[PDB]
């Protein structure tokens, strides 16, 4: 039955295990999804990804603020921006970038390494489908990879609004140990497979409803190869059945309520209405963000 | 006293005979909308596809600077909705085209204004 649902998350079992890192080898590899006419595979993706974030306490209020990395594509478009956009509210403040030069639908885009980005403000969503095409050249046993990883678990720790949320993309190999830790700092998490991209590694590790400390201990070397086991012996049938059904797909209002707060005021009534999606934690100033460059003269 | 026409110079190639762009980012959608050309969310009919506005603009695409005195893009952070006939050339079409100042369609693609 879960060829009708937009993906699928791991299951709280395999959450639970202590397995070891195998060799991820799945039945369907390089089975790719029959897509509805015109329609390119990460508009499907990001589609699914929504749908999917439909299903969840996602905070969202008046005015708010999304980041999504890793925008650019080689076509020099963002598919994902324009689905997220769509997704979300109109007036949502929309930044993303990339390190290659798109064009985007986004209220704002930066170009450059993901570390060269800098903003005052914190965020109520980020979204990450960063990866590294060097992953590809696997040369030794599958650790875990710093690089844009690194940007990323800083990002969320000193730049994510208490009960925001995020969604980060790994695949098999291009994952990272501490985002795996940083994921018991929500009140809830998974590993989602877009059901498009079922014949991938590919999932998006979703962080919901950000409470800037751990709820749960979670070792991230183990965590992955519990992500491995699940996907190693669990095939998922490609599926696009539900890019067809856009009656239900926009982002509710909720209309969520912000408030700037000291760390002193989250108490256990404050905590549990983050975790219910019911509260966003975060000034409320104007959003200013920016690329830095560095200058040189290379003349002589 | 110069700038560049960049507009005349794709309407000669398509009618050379060049492959109209591509890549322009189609969205799903219900395809029970307005029906209306520009819009902040999609809103295809039965009869039109909905793109993302910047994938469709001429300016943005080709880097280059915007008709406008200001630079704004009429396209860019929103959806544009095409006839599915011409989906094929999604930048062709929005350029060659207007939208109606009054009821928000397609010239001659949805606009009834006239009658
Ligand atoms: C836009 O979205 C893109 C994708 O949709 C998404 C990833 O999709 P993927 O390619 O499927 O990734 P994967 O093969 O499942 O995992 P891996 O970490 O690349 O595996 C490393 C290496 O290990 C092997 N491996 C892995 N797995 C799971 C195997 C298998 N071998 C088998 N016989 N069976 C299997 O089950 C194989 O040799 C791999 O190469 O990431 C994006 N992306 C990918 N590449 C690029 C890119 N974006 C930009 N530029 C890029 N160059
Ligand atoms: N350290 C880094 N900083 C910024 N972007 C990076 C990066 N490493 C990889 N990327 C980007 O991750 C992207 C993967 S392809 C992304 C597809 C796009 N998100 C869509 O929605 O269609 C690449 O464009 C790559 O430039
Ligand atoms: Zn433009
Ligand atoms: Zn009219």
């Amino acid at each position: 039955s879960q060829a009708w649902q937009p993906g699928v998350a791991m299951p709280n079992l395999y959450k639970m295990q202590r397995m070891l890192l195998e060799k991820c080898d799945l039945q369907n590899y390089g089975d790719s999804a029959t897509l509805p006419k015109g329609i390119m595979m990460n508009v499907a993706k990001y589609t699914q990804l929504c749908q999917y974030l439909n299903t969840l306490t996602l905070a969202v209020p008046y005015n708010m603020r999304v980041i999504h990395f890793g925008a650019g594509s080689d076509k020099g478009v963002a598919p994902g921006t324009a689905v997220l956009r769509q997704w979300l509210p109109t007036g949502t403040l929309l930044v993303d970038s990339d390190l290659n030069d798109f064009v985007s639908d986004a209220d704002s885009t930066l170009i450059g390494d993901c570390a060269t980005v800098h903003t005052a403000n914190k965020w109520d969503l980020i979204i990450s489908d960063m990866y590294d095409p060097k992953t590809k050249n696997v040369t030794k046993e599958n650790d875990s990879k710093e690089g844009f990883f690194t940007y990323i678990c800083g990002f969320i720790q000193q730049k994510l609004a208490l009960g925001g949320s995020v969604a980060i993309k790994i695949t098999e190999h291009s994952w990272n140990a501490d985002l795996y830790k940083l994921m018991g700092h929500f009140a809830w998490w998974t590993a989602f497979v877009t059901n498009v991209n079922a014949s991938s590694s590919e999932a998006f590790l979703i962080g919901c409803n950000y409470l800037g400390k751990p709820r749960e201990q979670i070792d991230g070397y183990v965590m992955h190869a519990n992500y491995i086991f699940w996907r190693n012996t669990n095939p998922i049938q490609l599926s696009s059945y539900s890019l067809f059904d856009m009656s239900k797909f926009p982002l509710k209002l909720r209309g969520t309520a912000v408030m700037s707060l000291k760390e002193g005021q989250i108490n256990d009534m404050i905590l549990s209405l983050l975790s219910k999606g019911r509260l966003i934690i975060r000034e409320n100033n104007r959003v200013v963000i920016s690329s830095d460059v560095l200058v040189n003269n290379e003349n002589l | 006293a110069f700038a560049v026409d960049a507009a005349k110079a794709y309407k000669d190639y398509l009618a050379s005979g060049g492959q109209p762009i591509t890549n322009c980012v189609k969205m799903l959608c219900t395809h029970t909308g307005t029906g209306q050309a520009i819009t902040v969310t999609p809103e295809a009919n039965m009869d039109q596809e909905s793109f993302g506005g910047a994938s469709c603009c001429l300016y943005c695409r080709c880097h280059i600077d915007h008709p406008n005195p200001k630079g704004f893009c009429d396209l860019k952070g929103k959806y544009v909705q095409i006839p599915t006939t011409c989906a094929n050339d999604p930048v062709g079409f929005t350029l060659k085209n207007t939208v109606c100042t009054v009821c928000g369609m397609w010239k001659g693609y949805g606009c009834s204004c006239d009658q």
